[PDB]
């Protein structure tokens, strides 16, 4: 039951960074409200 | 204790720090934002670095994690959010909250 | 690593938990938001209960902590927070993120 | 000279809890933007 009535969690995201490596970015001061 | 915890900031702060690791650029964390009619959710997953740049000043990278999303998901992500969101960035340690609120605000529209 | 992570939330979010225990009324937290011229710093102390109500939902307390705040502080507070986060509140469950980002665009003021 | 010229942190306000016991409440159903 539980993997598909419970409620979806932000845990379940780790799959999202599964390849992904941290090894040119756009420079931007502060973020509006 | 800490999962527990964990789990209050993902439903206080719909956000959640999956894990965090240090490597030869830096300090980094992977990190998903967002909240979960069943079907209407908007998260984003992101890299989020610590670096030293110029003068031994920490700056902050974003790297959006784009790779396994949807053609749905992005265009809903799109509709939301700013196209900024959509490329790594740079951006001062000062402006980290202001970072975080506009994605939050972007995602609960 | 899990205090690595809690310091990140703390510059990403501006809030800290800083305990979590379970007693006779339900699961509870120890939470402080804000942020820290060097004179200019807006926060709140305050515990946070999950508790559960009628029909065995969860509902949210809310509960200040403002007993060691000294006059000024409270000034400020008041000046820039609305007059309901001064007392105990109940809140749905669904409202909890509301909530969060009702205290943190009033500190950030 | 940490404890005296470093950046303050919201650590340190675990000691505002101190005494405070959790054993009337106004309520909301829900915050504005």
């Amino acid at each position: 039951n539980a993997p598909y009535f419970g409620r979806p969690s932000l845990k379940t995201r780790a799959k999202q960074f599964e390849g992904v490596s941290s090894k040119n970015c756009r420079r931007i001061e502060a973020f509006s409200d | 204790n800490s999962e527990v915890i964990k789990d209050l900031y993902e439903y206080l702060c719909n956000v959640r720090v999956h894990k965090s690791y240090e490597d030869d650029s830096g300090l980094w964390f992977d990190i998903s934002q967002g909240t979960h009619s069943s079907d209407d959710y908007s998260i984003m997953d992101y890299k989020l670095g610590f670096v030293k740049g110029q003068a031994q000043v920490t700056e902050v990278i974003y790297a959006p994690v784009l790779k396994q999303r949807s053609t749905e998901e992005l265009y809903s992500l799109q509709s939301k959010l700013p196209e900024y969101l959509f490329e790594t960035l740079s951006f001062p340690l000062s402006s980290l909250n202001q970072f975080y609120n506009k994605i939050a605000k972007s995602l609960n529209k």
